[PDB]
Parts: C-alpha cells; structure tokens; sequence
C-alpha cells in the first residue's frame, strides 16, 4: 500500500498528474490545436495568483457559491485567431516565458462555436516552486 | 352540423393521415400494439385523441369551441420492420394545449391516461419533437455545461465523480471522511448515493457540515476546484428546499435532486432555485429504468432526458454503454447528443425519430456512472468526448490502497487516455496499450489494473433499436 | 487475523442472499418479479436486486468495515418459482426501517425502484407489492382527510359520489367551463373536475377558471340544496405555482382541489397533501401515467404499490379504475387494491395480487374513483363491485347525454339511486341489474334517453394485467 | 482570419441581401434617411449594426464568438416612392439576442441608439415581426377581450367609457359624484383622467374609497355591471 | 406636460424644448442616489475626467468571456467598464452568471492597480422584481455600481431603483437608450434637456451627455447648455445654449455626464476642453479594438487623459495644442503611439439636424 | 504588440500613468492650485495605509458596497486656507517629507464652493518601495 501524499502535492489541471511533458509532447498538443482550428492563447500569473483563493468573499452576503479568486489570470498579448502554424504558438511560448521567467504560465486554446476554453495545461512553473512532486514521489 | 349524441369512430375526427404539421407543434411518435381487430388508424386516433380533446362518446360542448384548432392528431402511421402487429403511429399537438414552462402538464398530456386502454396492448413513446416556440417557454438548466466549465475552471478533459459507498449505513463523519480522501487523490467530484436523504445513521444536515469541510481541504491541498453533489431529494418541497438553502449558505458549488422519485414540479422549482442562488444543479434518473427498459412499453430514455433538459439540470447520468446498467452504444449515442446539442438531426439508426431544435437551451452534461472501473477508461472517452462527468465509487472505493489512491489512478487513467487521443491515437485499439504505458509510472493505477483485469459487463441488450 | 478489507469482485449473494432471514415487524419488504438473464443464478439475481437497492455496489468497499452491513444491508430471504414460467421468479427482499427517510415516500421509491430495473444482469423486473409496517406507517402524515371525514365534512351518506370529467379536455374557455359544471351539478352530481391535463393554457388561464367555477359550485349547490364541489387542478410546472392555485381555492371557500400526483411527483404531493390538512381542503388524485409503468406484467410496478404510496403521500380520492369502463383493470387485482386503498388491516391474499399481509395503523382510508369510458347501464356493476364507498365519474357519459348537463348528471344519479335502493331491499345486483335500470326508466325519462344512446356500448377486451 | 484593428464599412458584415430570414428572427422596417454621402447601404448596415453586435471600429473579441449567430442583419432596402432620399430597410435580428419576456429589452436593442447616429438625418420604426417563439415568452395581457366580455357579462355592443372632467382639480367625494351620474346613466365604464394620479386637490386612497362606493351604488341601481 | 397634446388634429407639429422645476417641486424628489461629490469622495478619485468603456461586441459574448475582457480593461487604467445597454440576461449570457465573473474581474484589477474599480452592471429588466433582484445580487457581491435604461425600463422602475440606490449605496449609472426616438427632430419631440432634467429628478448618478465629437450627433452649443443644467445648482437662462428658463436646483445633487460613442486616443483634448474633470469618458471600441488588445488600450486611453489634464493644468489651450500635447505623450507611451496609429484618420462630421 | 505588466505595477490615481513629475512640473500643478483659489492641503500615510484594503468589512453585514480601508491618509498640519503663495506649499511638502521620509505623501487641494477635493498627485513614495514600474517597464 502506498500513501497519496497530502504536502507539497499541489496539482494543476489537465495533464499535471501525467509525468512531466517533453517537448515533443507539447508540440503534439499544439499540432492538435491547429489541426481543429481552436484559438491558441497564452495566459499567466505570478506565484501570489496562481491558486483558487477566497479573499474577496470578505466582502459578501451569501452569495459565494462558485465564486473564486484567481481563476482569471493575466493574458499574454491577445488569443491567436486565424493561427494556422503551430511553430507560431512555440514562438510565443518561448516569448511569453522569456517576460516572464518566474511566473506560472499555461497554453489554452477556445473554440468560437461552443465560446468556451476546449483545451489547456501548464508550460511554465517558476524554479522557486516546491509546493509540488515529480511523479514517483507523489506517493509514498 | 348538429350535436348527434352516441358513440363514433375516434378515426373520423383524430385520424387525419394529410395533415400537413406545424412548426410550433409539438410532436410524438409512438410505438403501438393494438388489439386484436382494432384497425392502427382507431389506435392511432384513439390515443391522439385521448391524449388531447376527446373522450368516449360525443359530447356537445365540441360545437362551443373548434376541436381542428385544438385536437390532437394521427398524422402518419408506420409498420415496424419485424414486426406483424407493432405500429409507429406520429400525433401532433397544437402548442396551445400545452402549459408555458411545464413539463408535468406535457406528460399529463401526452402520456397520461393512453398508456392503459383496453383497445391496445402495449405502448411505448419513442420520441418527442419540442418546437423553439415551446422550449422558449422553459427556463431550463441553470447553467449547462459551458458555464459549468467555467465556474469550475477546468478544460481539456472530462470530468470526474464517485459516489460514496456503501449506499447507507455510514455516519455523517465517516461520509466526509471518505469525500475528502476521494477528492484529495484527483477526482474533481463525490457525490451522496441517490438515496442517501436523511435518515437515522446520518441526518442530512450532519452530512452537508461535514462534507463541507471535507470538499474545501481537498480544495487546498489539490489546488483544484472541488465539490460534492449534496443530495436535496426530499419527502415535501420544503425539505427540498430548506437543503437547497443549506448549500447555498456554506458556499459549496453543487446539490444534487432524483428528478423523477421527486418529481418534475419539485425539480423545475428547485432548478429555478439553483439558477437564481448559482449551484450547480446534479440529477439522478433513479426509477428510469422502470419506464424506459422494455421495447415494446413504456418510455424511451431520450423523452426522459429531453424533458430533464426542459427541467433544468446540469448534469444528467446517461449511462456508461459498457457498466453493469443497460445502454446500447447508438441509442446512448443518440440521446447524448440530444443532451449536448443546439441541433439534432433525424437519424433512425440512432433512434432519433425527430429533427430537434433547441433553440439555445444550454447543454445538459452526460454523467457516465455505473460499475466501470480503469480498464473502460479509454472506451468511455472515446463514447463521450470531453464533456460527460465519469463516476467510479466501487472503482474508487474498492481500490486496495483506498480512496485516495483510488482517485489517482482514475485521474491517471483518463489523463493519459485524453493525451493519446490527443497525440493521434486511436483509443478503440490502442486503450489498452495506454492503460499498460501508464502502468508503468503510475503504481496507483497499476494496483487498480491487477484488482479489475478480468471484469467486464456484457449480457444481452433489451432495449435495442 | 479476522475479517479485512479484501479488494476484488465476489458474488453478491454472498452478502445479500439469506434465505434463513426471519423479517422484523419493522422492515419494509419488497415482492419483485424477476426475468434473470440466462447464466444467472436466480439466487445472485435476487441478492444484486437487495444489494443495489439497499448498501451494495459491484466490487467489494472498505468502508463497509467502519459500519455494520448485517445491521444495515437489504436481504434477499426468500426466493418463489413462478407457475407458469421458465425464467421468473418472486424475489422477496427485507429492508431494515433505517434505511428510509421519515415521512418520504420519494426515499423509499429511490431505494427500492431507483436503479435494480436497469441491471445488465437481469431482463426484466417488476415490483409487485411492499409490506409498509406500522412503524414507517406512523411517519407520515398521510392523507388530509380520508373517507369518513370526506362523508361528514359533505354530510353525505348512504350511496356512491357521482363525479364527471368536463369535456372536451382541452379547448374550453373559463366561462364556459363553468357553464358546462353548473349544468352538471344541478342535475344531481356531488362533484365535477378539470381535465388531468386541464392546468392553465392559452384557451383558458388557471384563475379565470376557478372563478367561473367558483360561482357554478355555489349557483348548483343554492339550487339544489346539496353541498357541491369541483376538483380544482392545482397541477403545475413548479412547487410555487402548485400552491399559488391552491391558495386561490382556499380564498374562494370552495371544498376540493386535485392533482396529478405522478406527473407532477411525490415531493410535490406531499407538500400540498399536507397543505391540504392545514386548510381544510379536500384532495383528489389523478393517477395520470400510472399504465406507462403498472401495465405490463413482467416489468415495471404494479398499481397496488402506485396506491399505497399515494396513501403515504397523502390523498382523499384515488382513481382505481372502473373493471368494466374504456381503461384496463381486472376485478380481482381491482378489488384486491381497493382493499389496500380503503381498509385498516388487509390480509394476505394472492389470489387479488396481495402478497403481503397490510395494517395500516389507523392511517385514513382514501376514496376510490372509478372512471373512464363508463354510463348507466354499467350502474349495477359498479355498485356491485364498490359498494358505497366509492366516487363514481361519468364525463362523457354525463356531457354525452343528448339532452344537455343537467339531464345527463339526472340519469346518472338516478341510475345510482335506484342500483342503491335495489341493493338495499335484497336484490342481487349482479342478476337484476338489467330490470333495475329498465324498472327506473319507467318513471325517469332522463334516464330512458341516457339508456337508448349507450345500450349497445360495452369494453371487453383481453386483459394485459394479469395475476 | 485574423483581427485587424480599425475602421471599416459596417456593410462589409452586416449588409446581408441574401439573408433568408428564419421564423424565428425578429424583423423590423426602418424608414431610413441617410446624410448625403452615406449610401443606403452602408446606412442600413450601420443601423443593424448597432443595434445588435457591432461599434464603429473592429474588436478583436469578435473571434471569441460567432458573429454569424449573433449578428443582426439587414437583408432587404426597399426605395421609398415619392421621396429621393427614403428607403426602408429591413433587419433581422436573432431571438438569441433578446431577453425572454421583456419589451424592455426588445427596444433597447433594436431602438437604443440606431436614431442618434449623425450618419442618418431620420429614422423611424415602422413595424416589428415578433416571431411566435418570442411572443410565447410573454405573459400577455392580464385578461383579453373574450375573458373581459365573460367576467363582465357584456356582449352584443361596444363597451361604453368616460373620462371625469375637469382634468384636475375636483375632490375625491365630486369625483365620486360625477362617477355615479355618469354610470347610472347607461355608461358601463368611467375612469380617472390619465394625469389624476395623487394631488394636493386629491389623495388617491380618498378618490378609490368614493368611487368604490359610486360603482356599486350605480352597479346596484341598474343591475348592470359597472367599473371605474 | 406630454400626455395627450401632441397628438392633437389641430397641430402640425409640438416639441417640447424646456421645463422650469420651480425649488418647491424639486424639494419633493428624493433625486439622485449619490451625486458628482458624493461619488469621487467614495471612490478617492480627484482632479481628472473619469474613464470609462463598454465591453463589446455588444452582444454574444459569453459571461466568463465578459469577465475576462472586463479584468483586462480594467487592469490597463480604466475606472469602470460596463454592460452594453442591451446586455440584460439573455440565452448566450444569463445576468447572475455575469454578474460573478465580472466581480471577480473588478476585484482582480483592483488588487493589481491599487485603484478603486467598478463595472456598471445592467439592472435593465422586463418586470421590476427581476430589477430589484439584480440590484439585490450587486448588493450582496459589494460591487460599486450597477446601471439602468430609465426611458426603455421607464421613469417608474428608475425611481424605485434611484431609491434602492440610495438606501443600499450603490452607484446608479443612467444610460439614455431610445431617447433619440424623443430628442432628434428639431420641429417634433422633446428636447434632450429636459429628458435630463427628468432623469436628474427621478434619480442618478451618471447620465449620457453626448460626445459633441463622436459617432452620435451633439451640438457644442446645446450639449453645454444640458451639461450644465445636469450638473450645476443654478442656471441662469441662455438662449443661445437652449436654456429656455433660469433653473433654481435648489441643491439636488449633481449628475455626472457621461460622454461616450465613437471617441478615441485623438479626441481627449477637445473632450477634456469640453467637459472639463466632472465628467466620464468612455472608449469601448476604442479600447477592445487596440492592437494590442484591453489592457493597452485603456491605457493609452488613461495616457492621453492624464497627459491633456496636466497640459491644461500647465497652462496650455487644448482647443489648440492638443494635438501636440497627444504626439509629446506618444514618445514616452507606446501604447499611446499605437493607438494614435489605427485611429489618425478617423472623424466624425456630419451636418447637425437637432440645431438651437 | 507589448504586454502591459500585471506585476509590480501598481498606480497612484491621478498622474500615476505619466513619467514621474519634475520638480518644475510640481512647481506648475501648485501654480494651478494658486491661480484658482483652492486649499492646498498635504496628507501621508505608512506603507502599510497606502492602499485601499477590505480588513473591515469582517464585522459587516451585506453593506461592504464602496466601503473600503485606506482612502483617509493622515493630515499633514492644517489645509492652508488663505494660502495664496507657491513657494509656501513647496516649503511643507519638504517639511512634511522631512518629518516622515519613509511615507506615502500626496498633495491635494479642496474647494469649498462645490465642497470636494479638487486635485491630487503623489509627490512621495518610500525609496523601499518596489511594487511599482518606471514609465518603459510598464509593458514588455
Ligand atoms: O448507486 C449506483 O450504482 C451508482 O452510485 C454508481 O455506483 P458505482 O460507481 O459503485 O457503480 C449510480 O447511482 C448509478 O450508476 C446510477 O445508475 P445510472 O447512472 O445508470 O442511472
Ligand atoms: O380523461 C379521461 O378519459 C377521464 O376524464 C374520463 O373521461 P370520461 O368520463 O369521459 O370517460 C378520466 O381522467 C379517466 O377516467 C382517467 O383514467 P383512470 O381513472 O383509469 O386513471
Ligand atoms: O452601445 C454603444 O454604441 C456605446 O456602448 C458606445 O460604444 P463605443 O465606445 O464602442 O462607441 C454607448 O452605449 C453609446 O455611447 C450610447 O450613445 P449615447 O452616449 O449618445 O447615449
Ligand atoms: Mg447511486
Ligand atoms: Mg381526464
Ligand atoms: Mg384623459
Ligand atoms: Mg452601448
């Protein structure tokens, strides 16, 4: 019997209980965006923003239900319509994590049909964050 | 015309075989077994009567009104391709028969008293056709899957839920205990057993408390949303409510409500109330497979579901195709996107029997639930897609490290299935082939592998096409 | 080591198959007719039925260690052949009363019926009776009044009620629905009705109607000097529109509302059924959609469990058809539940579909409606098999009259009466019934013309819902 | 397709002659009079425009959604006979793009800000087709001709009414005065003038009690059914 | 006043130009909620126009869509942004859904600033429950500001919602949606200054005012009459600016204008000429139809404000150095720089048809 | 295209978003101040008061509605009523920055005809002071 560790396992979405992906499995996700005509964007956030919190329930009645701080986060110039070339969003991957070095960054793509976010995951955590496991140490 | 008092035909006045339909009709298809010596156009009439104007014998009160504005009507009748005495017989209902906003009153309507006539011997409604000047009548679910992907801010994968078992007998600590370590290993829901209520071994409110704290230090320690679908199922409204209330005042993001044990007029309510207060509205279809398992009678799935998306809820359990419930892979496909989609085209081989159009009405998310485990993994994403919630409470709960291993090894599974597919793979011959792959970093998932290796759901189908 | 936690699927009836269960005075059992698929033990198919309806899943939980399963798990503990069939068996199953919520009739449907009938594992399934023991009996409220104080409430006694569907269903505008009831009641009915599907519509919005009717009520009942009443529909889309109609009822003084307790559900019923209690207001249930799930025998629930749970949920009429009218019911099954719906203690009996033994602990009885596609010359056979207790409905058979309402409800109360009488003095209903009618035509023209239109009119039909 | 940012011709994207209008769109006729320079085209696509998805320069947020779904569109421009400088145009608009039940709604999209453009010199809304599936959103009207004759018990003629004169200024008990003269007379309705509301010469809980009171006198009097 | 008299056979014509509200019948309104003092006091902001935007395109988009364009407006140097007028709840966005999102965007923007953030959000509605219902859901999110159609949602709902306001302590923001149905024509109608006399009494803090420069049509002359007699305690009559009646306010509060539609990077100067600091001015497209996307385009639009207000404060005449005062601002403000770009060309210059 | 910064980009109301003002730049906003007759007027807080915060609203009901901490600053002496020379108000911003040389200070002015503050501009943040951008490090 293994123990799920509950200290520093913080996760991440789609694909964080995968093993880390290579690059090439990035490229794969990207080639897989364009090959369905999704809108590719890049989002981020500094450390302090990265996590769902409840700071500004402070300032509610009870009308908490599905709110949370920290969903949004900060988007990298604007969402690549009409983007047709995968080397385009590694392009900007490299550009948006070279700005921003310490910050945590995520690849998302939409959909303008059913006007909703249809893939995502993380690219980018800064090198000071330990509130996560590589994979064999996330139990133990 | 006089009043001429006595008994006639129905087939003279509800039998109306040119009738050219209306587009704000609402229209029905239904499987038919007359009696012996009943001609399908009595049948048919008998029940497009019987479900709209007429009665036994005629009444003068016919001639105060226009029964060609009001009545119910046989347009067509089909023969059943292997079948001597089975009919498809299609009435049509004025719009003005029916109440704005009402699902209870179609029913009464449509399905209310035909079902049990001497002249026929069994009948089973297929499908319904709700016209965009009826379905903008309803306010519907109270977010539907979109917004319920953005409230929750997850994307790119399906969802995933286990219901805590056993199904009774666990305290009010214990079910939040279980939650917690449930949620904590990477599954983004719980939920109570469909009968879990309030009862003497746990009081409702008990539960809710627990759970609580249960749903917001898994939230914590994971970094990612999560809720439990709190059971608001209750005796009267009121208790319904009351619960409904409860959830609401503590924060958490989902209740859930047994349309059908509740019932329609409960449901409508507490959907409304769900989309005015913002919780995420989850419904079970216990009692379903009372009406909708047999061919020849009763009612199709598709018309229970097309009325919950009337209703309103978020999520509705469609079924898993390859669990220990019945559901056929075109049937389940069918009514899925009956489910999801803004438009659904006639297709026959999927037992869509009308063209749908819904008008906007948001999205209903399928919930696959239902004696599957790791190893179904890659057919369920392949059947779904991304938006359907996929549950395992024995696949977590039965895992042999416990909940939280139990809940990684789902995550695990389906991760890695939705990378594949991703990557260009073909799920329906590769599956295993991932499953095994991630096996190998993945000692949660490989443990529940050896557990569930041999076990698969496969018997004959009743209710096929 | 004693018992661990041992990961894996095992069998069910290891579990939940135990034929030397003696049942406690306490636990709600279930008679379910089970169709198993072939490979399928009857034994396993049985304790998958108990386990998934009560504590079980399909592989083996931890969790269960923290409680007791043998204080908490449904039990198959009995399993009986079925005369006639290869591949079906009575599959009897135990619940411990715990199991259920107080006063919900919504709960014990969920457990019982919520999930066994779609099992890959079995065919078909059928839910035939429950044994409710008095101790769950006693959480309800049940219904608002029931028979007796229905009877002392109208201060009618001695005879059937005589009722009537308006007709046509749909289509009436609100003044002359009331037209159509005032002409109706003042020719003798105690009651008319909307429509099941009659809600609020274009044709005709809800509160018109109940004014107009309000007024139809108290112009027939000045007229005759009987107490009338309309069964008012407060069916609707939601739990607030239910109760704003019945509200309106109440304001208006008027004794009866009704509603269509399995189209717009138990949790619904419940809260207005328990209205009802507080208001003093009459209840009538609609059994709209009943046949979609009790028609067929080898799968769905038969209408005597439909019965005891809307006496659970509470109402002060119940439909329970006619035997001999347009809509299916065989007279022994009918009797048997009408039994169930009126009596205190109903005992064993499976040659009227009673499979258990039923007291009711003093919950109120409720009034039986028969109803549907029946006229005068069905009179003798309704009294025959009702008796007096018993709301009898002539819809088409009232509005169907050639000579209007008035004579119409006129032919049907003096069919009823002169049945009644004939019943009193020693006569033998089922024989005479003929020279009954015929004797009352003689002084009753009403009726005369009531005979002449329907006499060639019967329903016999082969019946579906068989024992 | 990109976003390119700036100005271009509204017509580009909402001048639509080839639209086939569903039965669900709401239609409206403009009668349109467009600056000189501005060709009818451009002036009609501009009015649909702006009172449906679209402002006066290119947003990138376009590419979230649909423009095609949600866009109204004028498909039709018909020339005015007799006038050098008049066209209707027609517009459709998605029932998509309106709340349910509100007219409220209805006229702040489709007459909120089309009529102050400086690019038009006029405009005026002729007529609406409201399309079934947005009328059966609607409550409607408390009770309708045929239930107002039912509840009444009025058939056969017109119905007769009456403003109480003057405008303003009379009390509430000549108010009631005037109301009984008038109803027994033969009269089945009066009414408060539209500006009696409440005023200094009047309190309207003091004028609802004396008219009450002349209502059931007049009522009482000529066995007729009278209202104020 | 407007009942029944302009349907009369006998006229050809009837428009109703002005009204005096003598201080007796002013003291009988509640008024507005808050007020231009009121309203820069609770938002601690001083010595500079207000800035403004409408989300865009007007409709389709969805709510988590909706919050998302909000934070990055917001976040760029933007005071408020807001609900298009037509945006109530409808299938593609349903009001509670954005109602959320867009409180999450204000807090977000806010904490990042450092500057008090609001989003006027449309209490708009078909019945007055559902009005009160949304003003209620503002209330319990603790959000600054909620908005209102007073002619399409009416003088009565408006009144009721003006009183909320000020019992609640919301910001009541006034769009004046159909009111160019009313004020266009300059033989038939009524006149725009007493349609914001009107509002001023029934209740609100913020009303439309004109852009005089953008798309919708706004004479200086007459533009400056109103302005006045919506903001000012006491205006002197003046025919050559359509006051037709001095107007004694008798210390109702204020009314800040609001001038939005069409304006852009390029027209700050005049509008900053023209209105002064009391005033909002808002840029939808001219903030979502950036290059660069909401966040640059607020501020360059908060850029060029900040850069004409300091330039009028040196001393400098707007009316004639602006231009320079945009092309200095650009050297050190790329974002400016882009904006004045796309924008350079383009005018809004027609002949006026409602003239004094 | 350049990305506008969401960290540590933090503004100061009016004139935050220009190059920081000269000292003749300052010299010409108390000119304007003079010309028109308004009460000059310092106030200062610690870092820690600087910006608006929410910590009060804990002891509230649903009535956080444009409540929130840190928009009083504390008052440098008195308003200088009466004041109609430049060179005074220069002369207390240096002495008010000399007695609290680690605080936030801002000029403003009043005026008491329309009863409202009337301008206002920092013109001290603490040299600590990190959560802020020169003018081109504003966007990347
Ligand atoms: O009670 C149960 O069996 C479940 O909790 C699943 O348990 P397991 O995950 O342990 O199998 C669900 O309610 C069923 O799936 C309902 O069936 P359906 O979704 O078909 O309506
Ligand atoms: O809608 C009808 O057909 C009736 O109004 C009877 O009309 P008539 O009197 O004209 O026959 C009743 O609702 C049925 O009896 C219901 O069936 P049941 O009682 O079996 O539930
Ligand atoms: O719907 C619009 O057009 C606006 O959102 C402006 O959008 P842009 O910023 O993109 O131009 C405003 O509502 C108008 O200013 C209203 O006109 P007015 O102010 O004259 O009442
Ligand atoms: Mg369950
Ligand atoms: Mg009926
Ligand atoms: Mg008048
Ligand atoms: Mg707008």
């Amino acid at each position: 019997m293994m123990v799920w560790t509950p200290v520093n396992n913080k996760m991440f979405e789609t694909f964080s209980y995968l093993p880390p992906l290579t690059d090439e499995q990035i490229a794969a996700q990207v080639d897989y965006i364009v090959a369905n005509g999704w809108i590719p964007c890049l989002e981020f956030a500094e450390a302090d923003k990265a996590y769902v919190s409840n700071e500004s329930a402070i300032r509610f009645g009870s009308v908490s239900c599905l709110y949370y701080d920290n969903r949004y986060w900060t988007m990298w110039k604007l969402p690549m319509f009409g983007c047709r070339d995968p080397m385009q969003v590694l392009r900007e991957i490299v550009a948006c994590t070279k700005a921003f070095p310490d910050a945590y960054v995520r690849l998302v793509a939409f959909d303008n049909q059913k006007q909703v976010q249809i893939m995502g995951f993380l690219v980018q955590r800064p090198k000071s964050a330990r509130d996560w496991q590589p994979a064999n140490k996330r139990s133990v | 015309a006089g009043f001429k008092a006595g008994v006639k035909d129905y087939r003279l006045t509800y039998y109306t075989p040119d009738y050219v339909v209306r587009d704000t009709d609402i229209l029905a298809a239904f499987r038919m077994t007359p009696q012996p010596g009943v001609p399908p156009e009595e049948c048919g009439a008998a029940v497009a009567a019987e479900s709209s104007t007429g009665t036994w014998t005629t009444v003068w009160t016919d001639g105060l009104t226009s029964l060609d504005r009001y009545k119910g009507r046989c347009y067509d009748i089909e023969p059943v391709p292997g079948e001597d005495n089975q009919y498809i017989a299609y009435v049509a209902y004025p719009i003005d028969l029916f109440e704005e906003g009402s699902v209870t009153n179609m029913f009464t309507s449509i399905v209310g008293n035909v079902f049990g006539f001497k002249a026929l011997r069994a009948l089973r409604l297929e499908d319904l056709r709700i016209p965009p000047a009826y379905v903008k009548t309803f306010v519907g679910p109270p977010h539907g899957i979109q917004v319920e992907r953005d409230k929750l801010n997850k994307y790119g994968r399906g969802l995933l839920g286990c219901t805590i078992k056993p199904k009774l007998g666990l305290s009010a600590k214990n079910y939040g205990r279980a939650v917690y370590e449930c949620l904590r290993g990477g599954l983004d829901f719980t939920k109570d057993d469909e009968n879990v209520n309030s009862q003497p071994f746990m009081r409702w409110r008990d539960r809710f408390l627990f759970v609580t704290e249960a749903i917001y230090k898994a939230q914590a320690e994971t970094g990612e949303v999560k809720g439990h679908y709190l059971n608001a199922t209750a005796g009267t409204c009121e208790e319904m409510m009351k619960r409904a209330v409860c959830a609401k005042e503590l924060g958490v993001p989902i209740i859930m409500h047994d349309y059908l044990t509740g019932g329609f007029t409960a449901n409508t309510s507490l959907a409304i109330y769900c989309r005015d207060n913002g919780l995420f509205l989850h419904i079970h279809r216990a009692m379903h497979a009372v009406i909708d398992r047999q061919r020849n009678h009763g009612i199709h799935f598709r018309v229970l579901a097309k009325a919950l998306r009337m209703s309103g809820g978020d999520h509705l359990h469609s079924g898993t195709v390859v669990g220990k419930l019945e559901g056929e892979r075109e049937v389940t496909l069918g009514f899925v996107d009956l489910m999801r989609d803004d438009y659904v085209e006639k297709d026959r081989s999927r037992g869509i029997y009308f063209t749908q159009d819904w008008c906007s009405m948001p999205g209903v998310m399928p919930v696959a639930s239902g004696g599957i485990h790791v190893w179904h993994m890659p057919a369920l994403v392949e059947i779904f897609g991304d938006d359907a919630c996929l549950q395992f409470g024995g696949g977590t709960l039965g895992h042999p490290w416990g909940n939280a291993p139990g809940a990684a090894a789902n995550r695990v599974a389906l991760e890695a299935c939705t990378q594949a597919r991703n990557e260009g793979r073909d799920l329906a011959r590769e599956g295993g082939d991932v499953i095994r792959s991630a096996c190998k970093w993945s000692p949660e998932l490989a443990a529940a592998c050896e557990v569930w290796k041999e076990i698969k759901f496969e018997f004959d189908t009743i209710d096929k096409l």
